[PDB]
RNA sequence: UACCCACACAUGGGAUCAAUAGGAUACCAUAACGAUGAAGGUCGUAAUAGAAUACGAAAGUAUUUACCUAAUUAAUAUAUUAAUGUAUUGAUAACCCUUUGAACUUAAGCAUAUCAUUAAAAGGAGGAAAAGAAACUAACUAGGAUUUCUUUAGUAGCAGCGAGUGAACAAGAAAUAACCCUCCAUUGUAAUCCUUAAUUGGAGUUGUAAAUGGUUUAUUCUAUUAAUUAUUAUAGAGAAUAUAUUCGUUAUUAAUAGAAUAGAAUAAUGUACUUGAGUAGAGCUGCUUGGUAGUGCAGUUUGAAUAAAGGUAGAAUGAAAUAUCUAAGGUUAAAUAUAAUGGUAUACCGAUAGAAAAUAAGUACUGCGAAGGAACUUGUGAAAAUGUGUGGAGUUUAGCCUUAUUUUUAAGGACCCGUCUUGAAACACGGACCAAGGAGAUUAUAAUUAUAGCAAGAUAAAAAUAAUCUUUAUUAACUUGAUUAGUUAUAAUUAUAAGACCCGAAACACAGUGAACUAUACAUGUUCUGGUUGAAGAUAAGCAAGUUUAUUGGAAGACCAUAAUCAUUCUGACGUGCAAAUCGAUGAUUUAAGAUGUGUAUAGUGGCGAAAGACCAAUCGAACUGUGUGGUAGCUGGUUCACAGCGAAAUGUCUCUCAGGACAGCAGUUAUUAUUAUAUAGGACAUAGAUGU
RNA sequence: UAUUUAGGUAGCUGUGCAAUUUGUUUGUAUUGAAGUAUAUAUGUGAGUAUAUAUAGAAGAAACAAAUGAGCCGAUCUUGGAGGCAGUAACAAUAUAUGUAUAGAUAUAGACUAGGGUUUUCAAUUUAUUGAAGUGAAUCGGUGUUAUAUAAAAACAAAAAAGAUUAAUAAUUCUUUAUUAAAUUAUUAUAAGGUAACUUGAUAAUGACAGUAUAUUUCAAUAAAUUUAAGAUAAAUGAAUUAAAUUUUUAACUAUGGAUUGUCAUGAUAAGAAAUAGUUAAUUAUAUAUACUUGAUAAAAAUAAAAUAAUUUUAACCGUACCUAUACCGCAUCAGGUGUCUUUGUAUCAUAACAAAUAUUUUAAAUUAAAGUAAGUAAGGGAAUUCGGCAAAUUAGAUCUGUAACUUUGGGAUAAAGAUUGGCUCUAGCAUGCUAGAACUUUUACUAUGUAAGGAAUCUGACUGUUUAUUAAAAACAUAGCUUUUUGUAUUUACAAGAAGUGAAUUCUGCCCAGUGCAUUUGUUAAAGUUGUGUAAGCGAAUGUAAACGGCGGGAGUACUAUGACUCUCUUAAGGUAGCCAAAUGCCUCGUCAUUUAAUUGGUGACGCGCAUGAAUGGAGCAACGAGAUUCCUACUGUCCCUACUUACAAUUUUGUGAAACCACGAGACAAGGGAACGGGCUUGUUAUUUAUCAGCGGGGAAAGAAGACCCUGUUGAGCUUGACUUUAGUAUGUUUUAAUAAAUAUUCGAAUAUUUAUUUAUUAGAAUAUAUGGGGAGUUUGGCUGGGGCGGUACAGCUGUUAAAAAGUAACACAGC
């Protein structure tokens, strides 16, 4: 046969990988004050970024919900908690919304980068100095304290309301996000290109649930499912 | 081939004359924290006694009485008709491969050993060999100090065969302070595990 | 007038015969490149210059040497004080030493095996290279470093024990040669070593030690230049001119360079007790060899003794006697193998032959590229195919055989050759016509027949002036044992292996070139004109929380045309075409998921794809160029002179056998011998019998 | 002394002729060798010898030797030359005197890619030879970069006229300018305005989408005037052509204190109108507003300034010519190839015609047939045909009028009617547009351009794309719906990978026995230790069908008939909601109705459905379609049944001048036998213009291509998998792993194992064993046979008959083991 589509797409990512910003905030020993300068828009991502200014140095950050040009925010380990400020994790009471959490201390940020997605805090445990967070995916993860984070819900709202009612709307989405579009179903192909292909009618003939035990080039279909079907 | 990009070649800078000396400092610093924390064998632990800084000066002031001839003196010594005129002169030997012949034939009377040598295996057997032939021995710090007598750069070992009559009493003063540091406590030096 | 025949004279073409500043094979000598700038390329120089050929601004006849090119104001390293000095880099197409490493093919299939310790590919040196002074061979009355030839030997042995593959000692020769470091080298003295005009500056005791004179004379050998040679002859090898002369041959000298031997003279002579460790060997694992249960090598784990010691002795382990040697550091001549370059010879070819090339030939010309690659000598003037003149027949019959002076007619006979085939003139295949070329030859090993030399023995083995066969005497072995005249050569036939009588596949592996056509992503530019319809938003006038009427406004993957683009129908035209996909009418299409120039990225078990197995230079269900390669074919086609003697089978058995093989039968050739005529017979008669149509 | 023997395919043996070279012996030739062409003799035959003509330098015989040693064929190799045949196929403007007067066809001109002397002139006849010709401080390259080799169209110091040459000209010459660098002469270091700002008095940028509307800058039209030109038998308030001269708004400042604008949306107590003033007005590739987006629309080199003057100061390379008869397709090829400019009439345009510019020389004709195009047709109107294939009808613009259905937007320009010229006026205001009226005629969008209409069924939602060269579609895509994996992403779950169906509306039933997938507690290798013990995986349990898939049969029971109801084999469950002789129904041209004079067609109903059925999706049509099918109206040479006219090829002449094919073809037939369909063989019947010309398609089983269909070969290749043998990747053991101290467990003071802490190590791997493993790699997949396949084994043994009185003998023949 020939090399299929999945392996040929990953080696096309090594010839020209996709490029993004990775915005991080600095670290400062005591509480300082900074000003918001302007709001911009990037090519790949939907959430707008913000340029703040600490000690006559301009950095880049993800914009929170209510933010206007010229406003003042504070950064430090013991800043007061309000909209757009960045404090330590232990100060916030249970029930609020944070949107950039570093895994360890003195890191930029790891969790909650996209627009419209936020996390919640559920508790504090004074023994061993740990707090449990509620991830946007729905899983409870235990975080160590003394990491610092930003208070508020991120901007850009709910983008998934109105559909791509035309085909032309989805053309410019996948082109900016560097994905392959359109896609051909694997049953329509000839049996050289794909395992499911060929035949006299369009059907599969093999079970579509494939274990994870098998090697890398044999993985296709619903890989390693614990369940299949509508629940009710 | 196979749709993979061409291989990429990185660059390196050549090290500057400050950068070479800087990196060699962090190599010798790491070793000095290493060798102390582990336990070293007893045969190396005996090489820590330097006897003093001050008591070295009495022995080197003895050996400078007996220096060998220079190169230019050696040719003028052969310009004379008879090369051997008078008695045999008393000298000081300075070689490692020659001194262990003298101790094995029991000719020597006083041996000085430099503990400065790297690699260290060359002089590990010296204090035990003098013990079997009843020779007094001593340890000085640097091999540059022994080369200062024989007008050489570095010298590992140094020993005398005999001395003159006038410095006889000056020699017996040295051996008493040398023996109470090493040979009277030799059986303790084998047992001490450095840790 | 046309058609046919006979004769004579002229066109067309380059066959035959004769020549030759060209090739092919074998042997001998040489075995000389490059940072002091190589091999190769591009551009220029002639008084009147294009091809070829020679040469660099000193340029078409002992120095110079334009510009690229390892191409270098560099790179990887060492020494001295960022600068200076030293060494390496590129070319090869034969022989040599390492690394990596296939498949076609044979087994009548194929998978272990064979082709093969091969081809392709990479690294490293010299005129030769590699090897080389026993941790050997043997069982004798014992031999003695390496290399090469003969022989042992197609043997012992290895292997689906099938096809097939395959060594050594002893014996006869060519050529000969042995040595040096590693300790404590006379410690009455580093006595050594590099560099500088200079103990000048260093190195070195963690150990360095290194005697020196090229003057002269004589002899021999090799290579290159220059000179003299009778017309009798140390010269009859051969060329050139015309129908008796020269160059040379033969035989002698000189000059330059190189090598070897000998003599004379000049320089020079102390002391020296070293023996090889992460090695040898074990356990697991993979390759290699004839090596069989290591013959040799390597990865991982583990890892000794020091001459009171260690290794080896053709089934395995353990033990014992008897022999015989001492590993793990270094150098080495001769006998041997083969190109580029120059010579000498020959039972080789003689212009469709010999090299692709008798050389304006690796040239003209082709391909995007890797690459592919011809014709033409000088005299004589054959056949095929035509022209002119003279003579002759008839219009109902080409050519051939027999018999006839009615021979440009008459009577009889007579379908076109080669080939497979039970059977061909066949409506079975090949062949329009002439010339030249064109297919069972060579080698190794066996056997039979004819001939020659010697014969209980036979012989040109390598070399220089021994072995083998008769005859391994049998057997697995022990126990035992006389006997069919041979051996060396010359010639013909047959069998097996070599490209193997000649030409012919679809395929497989190794090493390389292409995105100028066409596909996708990224960056940067350019992209004619007119109409139709009427969503949000906004304003007024009426009726009375709102609700009718009229304007303004100009959204949409909305509607329609020109220029530009595509390809539904006529199954129109054309169909040795205008054209290896075109032309005409009719149709579909419009601000976008469009069209298009240039630049960068993607390569053949790989890429790109709104998916038809479509496209990747007129080629795609695995592109193109060179090599292994004269790949294998139980299958089609062809196979060259006369006469004479003799003359078949299409049947039985076995076979992964049914389009093929082997054994038996039928045939031919040669040979020896007579009561095996006191004998035989696809017969008859007399006698004795078998049988179940 | 053959009175005896003599044919012969495959095949075996003997005696002889031809060619090239080698050793020895004998001999020929310039009064003429070898070769070649005609005769004669001789030999049974391969062959030999001599004679005559031509030519000009070497060749023959005997005894022995070495082989590249004798052609009719191979769709044999190379060269030369025939028939068909002067045949097919192409080219062919007028003048009695001319460097002119006319006719005819074609839009034309500049930069780049490609070509390389084709440019110009002279001499000799789209040729040959020989000279001459390309001039740069301001026109291109050389410079910067596109997130470790990139731009002659992106960015960047600066010029234009007017003339000269046989050919160069933003380059030569004249006139007026501009940039940069080096040397000279001179010098302000600040004033003024309340403010916006003015004058020598630094620190700025290169630099960035698309569409719509409003400005009418230029330019162009139109008018007037002034010089000039060309024509008409005549006539005309003075026609036609050429050149030039002319035809207030936006920001900001000071007073002011509440209104005001645009074609549209508005602006203002963060100060409107009205005044006074300071800056500018970007030249159509511009300015100001508005609109569409899960698309917001590149990089880097690059900076200073006042006035006058000077210069053997500004380097290197290309500058001719062609835009299709000077490129690519083997060519002087009806094909293909980036960008720009181009005059006049043309009441929406389009189409068409004319300007401008470039090329071009001489056969015949009222007459063939059959062709390739263009026209017309009395009466009938689809009767032709698989089918209205081809042609015909309709059409622009103004006014009335507009249905069923619906996803409420559409359907719709639905359908159906009426009007249209020319001239003379009247009436509106926006001044070149629109209504009405009178007069008149062989009646008016129609030269060119320009929708036939209606009623139903199947299938796809729509715009879109695809087999370059026989398939444009019902195939692919798409939004919409659903399932699954990942919390250690250069990117961070509204994100990143993997799959199925296919807009909206309405629905999505039952089964986990089989195969897969996930989760959790009997069998099984090696290495190590005195000895012993310990792996994953397989097996078992529990979930899962918008995972692969599946969804029965028989008997009685209420005048006949049927079975609501009952009984019964088993299984994982026994096809529910729906739908149909449908693109899915063999019997089959099913049964009934309707459409027609007549129907295997179409539509509506029926269902024990060979073999319908639910995201392998079921049911359904509003809008859309060069998709497939049937019927009405109009229309017509498709037909009844054909007829007439013109052009181009053809028939006739001159010039250039081929190919396929060819065993022999010299006249053709009836029957016979034959390899079972003769041009030739055997018996019969027969043609003939002095040797022709133009047609036609009965035959030569006519020509193209070593048949693609079928079979054989111990010949191949692409593809799949529960075929045979293995392998990359990956999972799990054992051994190697820095030291130290302590705790705990298991075995007997000791040996193992587990776990914690510190820093003194920490490049991150190596050697073996078991399992998984069509993601890959090699190769195989018998024979006989009334063709092969399916069926049987007549493929090994035994008995009786076939089998014909010794022995021997066939059939997918008989009866059996
Ligand atoms: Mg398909
Ligand atoms: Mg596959
Ligand atoms: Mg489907
Ligand atoms: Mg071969
Ligand atoms: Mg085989
Ligand atoms: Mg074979
Ligand atoms: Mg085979
Ligand atoms: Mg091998
Ligand atoms: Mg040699
Ligand atoms: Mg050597
Ligand atoms: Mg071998
Ligand atoms: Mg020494
Ligand atoms: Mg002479
Ligand atoms: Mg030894
Ligand atoms: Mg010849
Ligand atoms: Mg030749
Ligand atoms: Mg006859
Ligand atoms: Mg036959
Ligand atoms: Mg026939
Ligand atoms: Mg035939
Ligand atoms: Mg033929
Ligand atoms: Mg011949
Ligand atoms: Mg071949
Ligand atoms: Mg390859
Ligand atoms: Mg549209
Ligand atoms: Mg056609
Ligand atoms: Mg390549
Ligand atoms: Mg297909
Ligand atoms: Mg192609
Ligand atoms: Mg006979
Ligand atoms: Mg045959
Ligand atoms: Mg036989
Ligand atoms: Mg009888
Ligand atoms: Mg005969
Ligand atoms: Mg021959
Ligand atoms: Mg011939
Ligand atoms: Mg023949
Ligand atoms: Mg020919
Ligand atoms: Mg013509
Ligand atoms: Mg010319
Ligand atoms: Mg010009
Ligand atoms: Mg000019
Ligand atoms: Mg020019
Ligand atoms: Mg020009
Ligand atoms: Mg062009
Ligand atoms: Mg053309
Ligand atoms: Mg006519
Ligand atoms: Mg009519
Ligand atoms: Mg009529
Ligand atoms: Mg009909
Ligand atoms: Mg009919
Ligand atoms: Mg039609
Ligand atoms: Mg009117
Ligand atoms: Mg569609
Ligand atoms: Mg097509
Ligand atoms: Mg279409
Ligand atoms: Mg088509
Ligand atoms: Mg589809
Ligand atoms: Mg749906
Ligand atoms: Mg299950
Ligand atoms: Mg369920
Ligand atoms: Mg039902
Ligand atoms: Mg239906
Ligand atoms: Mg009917
Ligand atoms: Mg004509
Ligand atoms: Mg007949
Ligand atoms: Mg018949
Ligand atoms: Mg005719
Ligand atoms: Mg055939
Ligand atoms: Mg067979
Ligand atoms: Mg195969
Ligand atoms: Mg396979
Ligand atoms: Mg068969």
């Amino acid at each position: 046969g020939k090399v299929t589509r999945k392996i040929r797409e990953e080696t096309k990512k090594l010839r020209n990988p996709r490029k993004l910003s990775s915005p991080k905030y600095p670290n400062f020993p005591e509480t300082t004050q900074g000003t918001v300068v302007d709001l911009v828009h990037e090519r790949g991502r939907g959430v707008p970024l913000a340029h703040v200014k600490f000690n006559d140095e301009i950095y880049s950050l993800i914009a929170t919900e209510g933010l206007y040009t010229g406003q003042t925010i504070f950064i430090g380990d013991n800043a007061p908690i309000s909209i757009g400020n960045i404090t330590k994790l232990k100060n916030v009471p249970g029930g609020m919304a944070v949107h950039s959490i570093e895994y360890d201390y003195e890191d930029g940020g790891c969790v909650g980068m996209t627009g419209g997605a936020y996390s919640t805090v559920v508790t504090h445990r004074e023994e061993t100095n740990e707090t449990v967070l509620g991830l946007p995916s729905g899983q409870k993860k235990i975080f160590s304290s003394e990491v610092r984070c930003i208070v508020g819900v991120p901007s850009a709202g709910g983008i998934k309301e109105k559909p791509f009612l035309k085909a032309s709307v989805a053309h410019y989405f996948n082109k900016a996000h560097c994905k392959k579009w359109p896609r051909v179903r694997c049953v329509a192909m000839n049996p050289v290109d794909h395992k499911f292909g060929g035949g006299n009618h369009q059907h599969v003939g093999r079970p579509t649930t494939i274990s994870k035990r098998r090697p890398h080039a044999q993985l296709m279909g619903l890989i390693g499912a614990r369940r299949t079907g509508r629940v009710k | 081939a196979l749709g993979k990009p061409k291989q990429k070649k990185s660059f390196v800078p050549k090290l500057t004359k400050d950068q070479k000396d800087e990196k060699e400092r962090l190599i010798t610093k790491k070793i000095y924290k290493l060798a102390y924390a582990i336990k070293r064998p007893p045969a190396i632990q005996q090489f820590k006694t330097i006897l003093e800084s001050e008591d070295c000066k009495r022995a080197l002031a003895l050996f400078s009485k007996y220096k060998p001839e220079t190169h230019e003196e050696r040719l003028e010594r052969l310009k004379k008709s008879n090369p051997q005129e008078g008695p045999k002169p008393i000298l000081a030997k300075q070689g490692l491969r020659h001194v262990t012949r003298l101790i094995e034939t029991k000719k020597a009377k006083f041996v000085l050993v430099a503990a400065d040598v790297n690699p260290a295996e060359l002089v590990l057997f010296i204090p035990t060999l003098c013990k079997k032939m009843n020779i007094p021995y001593a340890i000085v710090e640097s091999q540059n100090m022994l080369g200062s007598v024989v007008n050489m750069k570095k010298t590992t070992i140094l020993a005398l065969c005999d001395v003159k009559g006038e410095d006889k009493k000056e020699l017996e003063e040295i051996i008493k302070i040398s023996n109470e540091m090493f040979s009277e406590q030799y059986e303790q030096h084998m047992t001490r595990w450095g840790g």
